[PDB]
RNA sequence: AUGAUGAGGUUAAUAGGUUCGAGGUGGAAGCAUGGUGACAUGUGGAGCUGACGAAUACUAAUCGAUCGAAGACUUAAU
RNA sequence: CGCGAGCUGGGUUCAGAACGUCGUGAGACAGUUCGGUCCCUAUCCGUCGUGGGCGUAGGAAAUUUGAGAGGAGCUGUCCUU
RNA sequence: CAAUGGUAGGAGAGCGUUCUAAGGGCGUUGAAGCAUGAUCGUAAGGACAUGUGGAGCGCUUAGAAGUGAGAAUGCCGGUGUGAGUAGCGAAAGACGGGUGAGAAUCCCGUCCACCGAUUGACUAAGGUUUCCAGAGGAAGGCUCGUCCGCUCUGGGUUAGUC
RNA sequence: CCGAUAGUGAACCAGUACCGUGAGGGAAAGGUGAAAAGCACCCCGGAAGGGGAGUGAAAUAGAACCUGAAACCGUGUGCUU
RNA sequence: UUAAGUUAUUAAGGGCGCACGGUGGAUGCCUUGGCACUAGAAGCCGAUGAAGGACGUUACUAACGACGAUAUGCUUUGGGGA
């Protein structure tokens, strides 16, 4: 496994935090190693979401950032919630995958290779 | 550490300054010198 | 240490033949014509 | 036959920008653009504003079709450097060169 | 180190994921029971598990580009 | 008395202090004693590893011979005769 | 017919440079400088041609000298080499949206992280407008910059009791 | 007698930038063109720059502006490796 | 065709010559300023407040001159002629 030039609890809290924008979101702009590696992350805790048991969801609190989401008609919930609730129902039919990466060229400030990570 | 020239407004004006260099034959001297050579500024 | 005598032009431009970059590893896209990095996104469309 | 455009003193150091003008030299000009545009250092935007300056002297003061166009040639050479320092160590002050660069392309069809 | 080397690029098991294991840890969570309580027992070799083994195209190796021969004379055997 | 741009810094050979001794003294002794800043980003040859170019009279894939070169090269005890 | 290696060193003859005197000349039909050339003399060195340049300059004879550079760890300037090398100055960021020609670097938001006898809040010295708001991105920020202690324009400090 | 490294330190807002706590120390920096006639308009570009057009005898006289050496940096080639 | 022998070509880069550019500010030409003198004035100024400054003053606004609150100047006499 990588070290994305981090420390082991900064590179841990790093990938956590990604997995949970990810999860927000449903499609990043990143450095392509650290979408290397954030698609383990975050496609275990899809197939934690797909179990759906509480110890399950108690596990995969571990993991990602309590972080609120603001739905339509001002509909509230967690990242564990849409977790658990609208993504495992999206992927209960497929057996692995989850995530898809597309490269884009060189960012500016440096040369670093930006890609897109998104759901799938 | 401590470098020298720990600036004092009032030890400034006391020590050089104008009312300072006036009061001895020497310092206006000193202001004799600095006018000869056209300098701008006397203490 | 410290070098002990010049470094003629002549060693000079030897020593950067090398000194180079190479050229995008660039290829037409498909769908709209322009030229892109292969693997990565056409960047004028936004295709594959 | 030709047309020319110079960029003067642009504030990249002309070694520094003449790797990237050893790409384009003597290709079409869809390809000069191309590369340009995909390669990442800091001079390919400066040298693509030249390229397309030439480009366009060359459709509205000689009327040339942009299509049969090459890049006849390509180069930059030295302009006027600042002199900057750096303190180092010890009270020492050590020079800094920040070079400049006239970067030159005339693009031609080929023909007389 | 980087070049390089080697395994692969869809007519595909290269990596990830998923599933199944090996090894490691040592008995998860939630319940139930017992105890006043710290706790204990049961469910139950349980749960979890980087790098190791296997299977599976679900994700990414989806498009394409560049380089790369036409084989010199003389003599002798043929 | 190989090797400090490979290391150390105990001895030795600055500035401090002290003992014996010498000098009227300032100080001195190859007589002791305690203490006392070891700088340098490797240009060239050289060396250890790794790449590219061209050549090897067509262009390639693999398997090779070995001109040469390097490496290894030590030795104990016990039993039997 | 004879002589002609040469250091310290002696002697002689000359070449050039600036200026002055007198004579004689050349110049916008292009002077001096600069550049190139396959030219001439025994040397110092002298011409010619053609480009550049755009107003001054040779020749003769003779007078004066700040009169000739490759070396002084020379002085002043310019430019290399080392080399695209060393470094980029203690530390935690991630993503979403925004703005722009351009965004790792600016603005906003969420999560995360660090200090907290303090990285917080006053206030002496000291510094002098750095303070605020709009606009800006040549230079300065060890990168970038749409931003700033930078640039521009316009503002800002109120005491009978401190 | 000197003609911008000379001649005053200072031909130019000079005893000034700057250095120092202070006495003190002390620079560097002249030249478009006859006339500003200092490039209207078009094009690329955010701008900077540029290419046309035009002014001018001349614009590699375009404001860092007379001439424009050498070091140094490039781009092409004839002959070579 | 095979054997034996001989010799190209290559230029990643480099060398020399040439051509064209850039940088840079030598050289030439020039003078705003200096240097050394000659002849002739003159050889002090201040409590009637000097020498040197500070701060101000313009229609706008920095800096140099010039001038003080009568301030980018006032009166007078004499030149002076757009
Ligand atoms: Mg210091």
């Amino acid at each position: 496994y990588r070290k994305l030039g981090r420390t082991s609890d900064q590179r841990k809290a790093m990938l956590r935090d990604l997995a949970t924008s990810l999860i927000i979101s449903e499609r990043i702009e990143t450095t392509e190693a650290r979408a290397k590696e954030v698609r383990s992350v975050v496609e275990k805790l899809i197939t934690l979401g797909k179990k759906g048991d509480l110890a399950s969801r108690r596990n995969a609190a571990k993991t990602l950032r309590n972080v609120e989401i603001l739905n339509e008609d001002e509909t509230t919930q967690t990242a564990l919630q849409k977790l658990f609730g609208e993504i495992a129902e999206r992927y209960t039919e497929r057996q692995g995958g989850y995530t898809r990466i597309l490269k884009q060229g060189p960012r500016r400030g440096d040369g670093a290779e930006s890609v897109i990570i998104e759901l799938v | 550490v401590k470098r020298t020239y720990q600036p004092n407004k009032r030890k400034h004006s006391k020590v050089h300054g104008f009312r300072k260099r006036m009061s001895t034959k020497n310092g206006r001297k000193v202001l004799a010198r600095r006018r000869r050579k056209g300098r701008k500024v006397l203490s | 240490a410290v070098p002990k005598r010049r470094t003629s032009k002549t060693r000079k431009n030897k020593r950067r033949t090398h000194f180079k970059i190479s050229v995008p590893g660039m290829t037409e896209c498909p769908n709209c014509g322009e030229y892109k990095l292969s693997h990565r996104v056409c960047k004028n469309c936004g295709s594959y | 036959m030709e047309a020319k455009a110079v960029a003067r003193t642009i504030r990249i150091a002309p070694r520094k920008v003449r790797l990237v003008l050893d790409l384009i030299r003597g290709k079409n000009a869809a390809e000069a653009i191309a590369i340009l545009k995909l390669t990442n250092k800091a001079s390919s935007p400066v040298i693509e504003k030249v390229l397309m300056s030439a480009l366009a002297n060359a459709e509205h003061n000689y009327d040339m079709n942009t299509d049969e166009l090459v890049v006849k040639e390509a180069y930059a050479n030295e302009g006027p450097t600042l002199k900057r320092f750096r303190p180092r160590a010890q009270g020492r002050a050590s020079a800094i060169n920040k070079r400049t660069s006239h970067i030159t392309i005339v693009v031609s069809d080929g023909k007389e």
